[PDB]
């Protein structure tokens, strides 16, 4: 299940954004990597109600629809 | 020995027109991605196997269309209203096996 990650990594330039976007709606972030901070953060699911899923999407299509999609049609 | 054939390639006036194609061949396509790139080297478009799930480059969007020919050995780039800052090489791709490419030249 981590193919996907690193694809929405790549698919998106600014990490920092859907993390501005996901500010308090969160330590992570002493991990290195640009991408650490994006594999781990799909390792908080259990924290993520659905409103949070609702979040990350909404802000992608929000950001670039195309993208909401792949990871809906996935 | 892998092969990849870029064409379609050529000089146009913005607003108009640019087919580009490339031909695969020597191994099973259909079970990988292809794609197009111009030269950085910034990505272009992005087709994954089976058709699916399409990926175009934000300069792409609404205009560029990548295609897919499975039956078999052809990829389709699709360029309207041509712009000379997107007059490039395109380079078609998979695999780690990139196309020698085409020259595009747009004024």
């Amino acid at each position: 299940i981590d193919q996907h990650r690193a694809a929405l990594i790549a698919r998106v330039t600014n990490v920092e954004w859907l993390l501005d976007a996901l500010y308090g709606k969160q330590a992570v972030r002493a991990e290195p990597t640009n991408p650490s901070k994006m594999r781990k953060l799909f390792s908080f699911t259990p924290a993520w109600n659905w409103t949070c899923k609702d979040l990350l999407l909404q802000a992608l299509r929000e950001s670039q629809s195309y993208l909401v999609e792949d990871l809906e049609r996935s | 020995q892998v092969q990849l054939q870029e064409s379609g390639g050529g000089l146009v006036q913005p607003g108009g027109s640019l087919k580009l194609s490339c031909a695969a061949s020597g191994f099973t396509f259909s079970r990988y991605a292809m794609s197009w790139y111009r030269q950085e080297r910034e990505s272009v478009a992005r087709i994954s196997s089976g058709g699916g799930t399409i990926y175009y480059a934000d300069s792409v969007k609404g205009r560029f269309t990548i295609s897919r020919e499975d039956a078999k050995n052809t990829v389709y780039l699709q360029m309207n209203s041509l712009k000379p800052e997107d007059t490039a090489v395109y380079y078609c791709y998979v695999g780690g096996f990139w196309g020698q490419g085409t020259q595009v030249t747009v004024s």
